[PDB]
């Protein structure tokens, strides 16, 4: 069919590459603005997160396949940096395009990007210093890396509640965060908030007085298949159809309700005694009034409507495991959370399972109905926790504000690898593409992305100074001392994913259709 | 019907689609490499090192777009390399010689030209083909690490240098001819999902995934016995063909189990007789095969007599109608080594077999699932030299330089040849020099004056031995540099290219039928 | 949504939405709203003097407006007045950021200027309160408070409905220790006079009132969406249309087939039996002879408000009523709430949270307007509960807001100065909004609100006196808001608005 060769094809490559990406540069630091992607369903959104607005719906490109691929690698693996990541991938194309403009081969430009990616990745370890798992040192790297995703405020309220969660870990070397992400919200008249809640907390439970309110030994039989069924881990069908079929189930329901409380009371008789130790049946469907009394009146805690999301954060936190039925779960297999406590504030009934034997879970309770409140904080929760988790798992974190970007291109200054142009052309485009992180903040704010930088550069060329563009006012500042430090796990995943895709496009010559 | 198409216009149609394929994968060829992008009508990214892969995935024209796949598939069947080279030689040469010659009015002396520019090509190639030793995996290395890097893999090359270099020596055609050059049957490439480089063992024999699949199947009887039917099983896996009628519901089930029961009663006889191994070539389904695991037997199923009978000679087994029946050993021990290295519980039987007919399955493990196919192509790219070096110790250092050694010496023989012959001779000899100068393109600088001096250097100093490399773009001794151009490769890559040339030069019409 | 381009949203959509959202606050708020014909997907003329109500009836295509409309509804939640007042301050200030974008200031900059200024304005408002009033058992005070809440969103009866809601919003709680989300549950019956609209308490079914009074004191209900036609789940209640031979059996049997019906109902106990379905001929004959009260043909809203007040379940399958099919009321006394003969229950102490205001008139537009009022009095009465606080009404307080934010803007230097310079005026859109419906001069009223510095006094409302600008005391006008009602609005006029410009363009294929 049609043949689009080289510059004709590589144009659509480079045009589609930096086509969205240049507008994607509206995000970095806190000062980078927020972009609203509305997916075809109509969801109004704000993420300064670089990758997020891509993967859902975007201007469809050939490169749209690659930009969704590499924008993933930053937040998928590390959990932070896509706001600072996606921007560099074609930032390295802008300079090379001008070098290719000399007739300089796509391959001689191909080999160049891989060259100094070493030097800067080498420099990331070179520039980083070991920074503590301490609350505030996290908070510092938080206050940085959180903002290297989203805007200050929600990151600034995620500069505390987050730092606790990644700290609250039993112990975890996971670069991202799983069970200590527990998404709850009470729709709240006031604008917004995120309520940090330790341990797993049930979205719904049933707290009735005859149960154990405060349960010091709480042995959890996780329960789903209702009092409406008998010895089953999945519910069967219903009869509403025939009038005589309507009288079959509700009359025989007495068989099903007690058959379960039979097990439930005796499993408390077995494990918990009666008034001595609290027993817990967490009933993830509704609870019928017979046993909802009888589960209670025996002393068992019957917790209605727990989510499977709770159920999984139930197990590892309590140390016991779950079940799908109201019938006997093994005393070992019974989940033991040294506190099963259901607190009810406003819209939702929250059951704390606490004194967790190994809590892997904490809970974040969001506030406010509005999606313009929620989508801002909701999208920063994932990127709030995992980011600072990159500060705790790695004592090594790279200083932010591009003070590392300025501190390489000055050392990377052209023809330190003097051998030729083509590898230099990469390390040249690469030294120049490094500087976007100071530039984009001084692009967001005033002076110039250059005027500040050329001062920053000079200010960094001034010895003993790691200096960077202010994350808000676009003005000089010292990234180390101010306490802005990017996650080194972000920072390594910064250079890898950016340089490879552009290089992947650089061996691309002819496109066919 | 009634339609007539003409000659040079059809020749041009043969020129057109091929001339497009002659470009990108020529750039993708050699140490200066590229990728061929393919735009899906939906926008999906596709880039490969093979344009025929791009062609299979997009519109293919009835002209040489169809054929340059075909003859490269012809090139893909034989040595398993140069498909990238064939597409870029044929359409090029057909674009080069024809117009210059047909304006002189002849395909005719061009008919003779391709085999004449083949003649010296084949001639001085073998003459400057440098002996490289078979006994040394190291003196087979520089040639095979060169061959596996013709497609630009040093990754599993050295590991393909380990396994395959001695494996083709262990490949025997049971005609007791070569052997040395081996088509892929007696030497196969078959892989194990996942694994690691040590889970890759040098494997010179057949590998049956079905020899030991499961632990209750045979475990390390170092010389098994593969029973094919005939007594321990029989020639019936049948159907009793029971009468049927609408009034009998049980009658539908009995005819369904009857296929298995005969498969069962043979395996029941296997339960009775209990070999270490049975090969069921009619095959045994899951039911009766689960009955062979309690009998301490492997069930080898739905493989072939050829492989089995070779496996028999390969693993030390043989065909005997019963285990209790014992006649004689055609192979007492036919194994070089017997291995089962499992990924997961599913077992994979590696029987290393030296100079057996076998399969010479050469165990090829990527670090994981995905790069297995790399190690396959590499161990396949391996066996190309492995059958080349073992056949021909002579192989030309070159492929930048061998392409020069051919080209410049060809027209250099027109100085000897002259006649009307020289004109189509050189013209079909013209296009060859450009291949390195096409790669010397992405060396930057001057792709022309380099080869120019190298063309002088050709007859001046040396040709393919001392010459241009795609890595250098400049003169190095391709031997001293370790870049080698297998002798079997050049005898083919040009041939099938010039095979399609005279043909598409001689196909002057396309009828409607 | 649609695929856009050119970063148009900010400089175009964001300014488009609010002003498109406007005029619902601007020519409708304060003393009077101006009507807007609304034809929903069901065609009838609808009167909206409230912004939320017309925003309810405005389907939002904008990504921008979809943010602000909801928070403009959330004030009808949180206040019930000033839901207009959301958008007037929202987009005006928001519009002022575009010329700040013309100044060149970054998007996040001027928004932060609005936050720190509204947080500052959040400090200004409670100082601007003039005294307070709360009596939650009394009509007079409450009506004087709620009247601005209805006045803004009502062009109709003000004090009269202020009194009737200050009746109702109170009287459903005979004394309010607090006020619920919604207590007053209106039985909507038009006709008679629009002042023939009355206030009673309990649940009213304006569908068929049938059976007969079995107990006028005990109202105990068996509530069903179920037909009593012989339809029931114990036996086959099939009506026989097959042949005249068949139907006579139903004539003989429905006395008995309603017998397994009323008794399975009334033997487990009941008095009223609420029928969302129907009752057959011989069923009704049997139900009239057994003298079980069956309120028939009831709507969900009939079935529901009951199930909302006593608590209950109206189910299409007939069965012995459980106490969640069995409610009890104060009384079932067949009586007219606003001049229509219907069953009217009574609920205050028993269950409560239901108060009938029959909303009458010539047309449902005369119902909808007085429906705005009583509802606008519902929500702000809960506002009256949460604080006794009374701010002088809209447009008098706005200068103390503007005046200080001006001087605050004068203390602003740093680039958001101009942005808080923008924040200062946007309160003076309130006299402007109340000027332009009046048709009078904003900046001169704004000046009439400056030079004299009556600062919580001078305002031009919406009057028959609005031919000429006359700044009148809102504190004495009977229009009095509250800092909370302010703060809720002053928060929710900002949040969605300050966050709507922070967006960038939609990116789609």
């Amino acid at each position: 069919a049609e043949v689009a060769r080289a510059q004709a094809a590589l144009a659509v490559n480079i045009s589609a590459a930096r086509g969205l990406q240049d507008v994607l540069r509206t995000n970095l630091g806190p000062k980078g603005t927020m972009k609203m992607l509305v997916s075809g369903a109509g969801d109004i959104k704000l993420t300064k997160d670089g990758n997020v607005l891509l993967h859902e719906m975007q201007i469809q490109h050939p490169t749209a396949s690659l930009i969704a691929k590499v924008a993933t690698a930053q937040d998928d693996i590390t959990g932070d940096g896509t706001t600072s990541n996606v921007l560099i991938i074609g930032e390295l194309l802008k300079q090379a395009d001008l070098y290719i403009s000399e007739g300089l081969h796509p391959r001689i430009i191909t080999e160049g990007f891989e060259a100094a990616k070493e030097k800067a990745l080498q420099f990331l370890e070179e520039v980083k210093v070991s920074r503590e798992m301490d609350r505030e040192t996290l908070i510092d790297v938080a206050r940085t890396s959180l903002r290297t995703k989203v805007h200050a405020e929600l990151a600034d309220v995620l500069t505390e509640a987050v730092v606790d969660s990644i700290l609250a870990i039993k112990k975890q070397d996971e670069p991202i965060d799983l069970f200590m992400i527990e998404i709850m919200e009470m729709k709240h008249k006031s604008e917004t908030d995120t309520s940090l809640i330790r341990g797993l907390v049930l979205d719904h439970g049933a707290r009735h007085p005859d149960m154990k309110k405060r349960v010091e030994d709480a042995y959890i039989l996780t329960c789903n298949v209702s009092l409406e069924y008998e010895k089953t881990e999945v519910n069967s069908g219903f009869f509403y159809k025939s009038a005589e079929e309507r009288e079959k189930l509700v009359k025989a329901e007495r068989k099903f309700i007690e058959d379960r409380v039979k097990k439930i009371i005796e499993l408390k008789r077995k494990v918990c005694g009666d008034s001595d130790k609290g027993f817990v049946v967490i009933n993830q469907k509704g609870i019928d009034p017979f046993s909802l009394d009888a589960l209670s009146k025996e002393g068992i805690v019957a917790l209605r409507r727990a989510k499977r999301r709770n159920m999984e954060r139930l197990t590892l936190a309590c140390g016991g495991v779950a079940l799908n039925s109201f019938d006997d779960l093994s005393p070992d297999c019974l989940g033991h959370a040294g506190l099963v406590y259901e607190y009810t504030l406003g819209e939702e009934k929250f059951t704390f399972i606490e004194k967790c034997n190994n809590p892997r879970s904490v809970t974040l309770l969001i506030k406010g109905p509005n999606k313009h409140t929620l989508t801002q904080i909701k999208d920063a929760v994932r990127d709030g926790l995992r980011a600072v988790k990159n500060a705790i798992d790695d004592g090594c974190v790279v200083p932010g504000a591009g003070a590392v970007e300025v501190a390489m291109a000055e050392a990377l200054i052209k023809h330190k690898p003097s051998v030729k142009g083509r590898a230099q052309l990469g390390v040249q485009a690469f030294a120049d593409a490094l500087l976007i992180i100071p530039k984009v903040l001084a692009q967001n704010s005033g002076f110039d992305l250059q005027e500040t930088l050329v001062k920053i550069q000079a200010e960094h060329s001034e010895s003993g100074q790691l200096v960077g563009v202010d994350l808000n006012t676009g003005e000089p500042m010292v990234a180390a001392e101010v306490g802005v430090w990017d996650n080194y796990c972000v920072k390594k995943q910064l250079l890898h994913s950016c340089t490879v895709i552009a290089t992947n496009i650089l061996l691309v010559d002819e496109i066919m259709r | 019907n009634t339609k007539r198409e003409s000659g040079r216009k059809v020749q041009s149609g043969n020129i057109n689609a091929a001339k497009t394929i002659a470009d990108i994968i020529r750039t993708c060829l050699g140490p200066k490499s590229m990728m061929k992008m393919l735009l899906d009508p939906m926008g999906g990214i596709v880039m490969t090192n093979d344009g025929n892969a791009i062609l299979r995935e997009i519109q293919v024209q009835h002209p040489a777009a169809k054929s340059m796949i075909e003859i490269s598939r012809t090139q893909d069947e034989e040595v398993g390399d140069g498909t990238t080279s064939v597409i870029i030689l044929a359409g090029e040469m057909l674009s080069v010689a024809e117009h210059f010659l047909e304006q002189q009015m002849h395909p005719t002396v061009v008919i003779s030209a391709y085999r004449k520019a083949l003649d010296d090509m084949i001639s001085t190639l073998k003459k400057i083909s440098i002996p490289v030793d078979i006994s040394d995996s190291d003196m087979m290395l520089n040639i095979i690490n060169s061959s596996i890097t013709t497609k630009a893999i040093s990754r599993w090359s050295s590991l393909a240098c380990n396994i395959a270099l001695d494996a083709v020596k262990m490949v025997q055609f049971e005609e007791n001819g070569r052997k040395e050059i081996d088509i892929k049957k007696y030497a196969r490439v078959e892989k194990i999902p996942g694994g690691i480089i040590e889970d890759s063992c040098v494997l010179r024999g057949v590998m049956i995934n079905k020899d030991v699949t499961h632990p209750r199947m045979r475990r390390y009887i170092k010389n098994p016995r593969i029973v094919l039917l005939d007594s321990s099983l029989e020639y019936k896996k049948g159907e009793s063909q029971t009468d049927i009628e609408i009034t009998r519901e049980e009658d539908f089930t009995r005819i369904l189990q009857m296929e298995e029961e005969y498969i069962q009663q043979l395996c029941e006889d296997i339960i009775q007789l209990k070999p270490d191994v049975v090969i069921t070539e009619k095959g045994i389904s899951d039911l009766a095969q689960h009955y062979l695991m309690r009998a301490n037997i492997t069930a080898i199923r739905r493989v072939r007599k050829t492989d089995n009978n070779r496996i028999a000679r390969a693993c030390g087994a043989r065909i005997v109608s019963r285990p209790e029946e014992l006649r004689e050993d055609d192979v007492g021990t036919g194994a070089g080594l017997l291995e089962i290295k499992k990924i997961g519980d599913e077992y994979f039987t590696f029987i290393t077999d030296c100079k057996d007919p076998k399969a010479c399955t050469i165990l090829l493990r990527g670090a994981s699932k995905e790069i297995l196919s790399e190690v396959e192509r590499n161990l396949q790219d391996a066996m190309q030299v492995c059958r080349n070096v073992l056949l021909d110790p002579q192989l030309v250092p070159g492929g930048g330089a061998s392409e020069m050694a051919v080209a410049h010496a060809l027209t250099e023989k027109s100085k000897a040849m002259t006649g009307v012959e020289q004109w189509p001779y050189r013209a079909v000899a013209q296009a060859l020099e450009v291949i390195p100068r096409t790669l010397i393109q992405n060396c930057g600088a001057s792709t022309i004056r380099l080869l120019t001096s190298l063309r002088a250097k050709h007859t001046q100093e040396n040709c393919e031995t001392w010459g241009v490399n795609g890595e250098t773009g400049t003169l190095v001794d391709m031997k001293e540099l370790g870049i080698w151009e297998p002798l079997a490769v050049k005898l083919q890559t040009y041939k099938t290219a010039v095979e399609t040339a005279v043909l598409l030069l001689r196909i002057d019409d396309i009828v409607s039928g | 949504a649609k695929h856009f381009s050119g970063l148009e949203e900010a400089v175009y959509r964001n300014i488009q939405a609010c002003k498109e959202l406007a005029q619902t606050t601007r020519t409708a708020y304060g003393p009077n709203g101006m009507n807007k014909m609304v034809i929903n997907h069901l065609e009838k003329l609808f009167v909206t003097n409230d912004a939320a109500t017309i925003l309810r009836e405005l389907e939002v295509q904008h990504p921008a407006a979809k943010m602000i409309v909801m928070a403009s509804h959330m004030q009808e939640q949180e206040v019930g007045d000033g839901t207009n007042f959301v958008l007037v301050f929202a987009g005006a200030l928001l519009e002022l950021a575009e010329e700040l974008l013309r100044i060149g200031l970054s998007v996040s900059e001027v928004i932060e200027g609005y936050e720190i200024a509204c947080r500052k304005a959040h400090e200004i408002l409670p100082n601007l309160v003039c005294c307070s009033a709360k009596n939650l058992r009394d009509i007079d005070e409450v009506s004087s408070l709620l009247r601005t809440s209805i006045m803004s969103k009502q062009y109709g009866n003000e004090v009269f409905l202020a009194k009737l809601i200050a009746q109702a919003c109170v009287s459903i709680f005979p004394d309010s220790g607090h006020f619920n989300v919604d207590n007053i549950r209106v039985c909507k019956i038009l006709g008679s006079g629009i002042s023939s609209s009355s206030v009673l308490h309990g649940m009213v079914f304006k569908k068929e009132t049938e059976g007969d009074v079995t107990s006028v004191k005990d109202a105990k209900i068996a509530v069903y969406s179920c037909p009593f036609d012989g339809m029931i789940t114990e036996t086959k209640g099939t009506v026989l249309i097959k042949t005249a031979e068949e139907l006579m059996n139903f004539s003989k049997g429905e006395e008995n087939l309603m017998d397994a019906q009323v008794k399975a109902i009334a033997d487990t106990g009941a008095n009223v039996v609420v029928t969302g379905g129907k009752v057959a001929d011989m069923a009704l004959h049997y139900a009239n002879k057994y003298n079980i009260m069956l309120v028939r043909l009831n709507s969900k809203w009939d079935l529901r408000r009951l199930c909302k007040t006593v608590g209950a379940t109206a189910l299409p399958r007939l069965t012995p009523p459980v106490l969640e099919e069995m409610g009890h009321c104060d009384s079932v006394y067949l009586s007219e709430v606003g001049d229509t003969q219907v069953v009217v229950f009574k609920h205050e102490k028993e269950d409560g949270a239901i108060s009938t205001i029959v909303l009458r008139g010539s047309t449902d537009n005369l119902m909808d307007d007085i429906e705005r009022a009583v509802d606008d009095g519902v929500n702000t009465f809960k506002v009256l509960t949460r604080d006794k606080r009374l701010v002088p009404g809209g447009g008098a307080t706005e200068i103390e807001l503007a005046k200080q934010i001006t001087s605050y803007g004068e203390t602003c230097p740093g680039l958001e100065q101009y942005a808080i310079k923008k924040f200062a005026e946007a309160f003076e859109a309130i006299p402007r909004a109340l000027a332009e419906n009046s048709g009078v001069k904003a900046n001169e009223v704004i000046s009439k609100l400056y030079a004299v510095h009556q600062e919580g006094n001078k305002n031009v409302g919406l009057d028959i006196e609005a031919e000429v600008p006359a700044v009148k005391d809102m504190l004495e006008a009977g229009i009095l808001d509250t800092y909370l009602g302010k703060y809720w609005a002053i928060k929710l006029a900002t949040n969605a608005a300050v966050t709507v410009l922070r967006v960038d363009q939609i990116i789609m294929a």
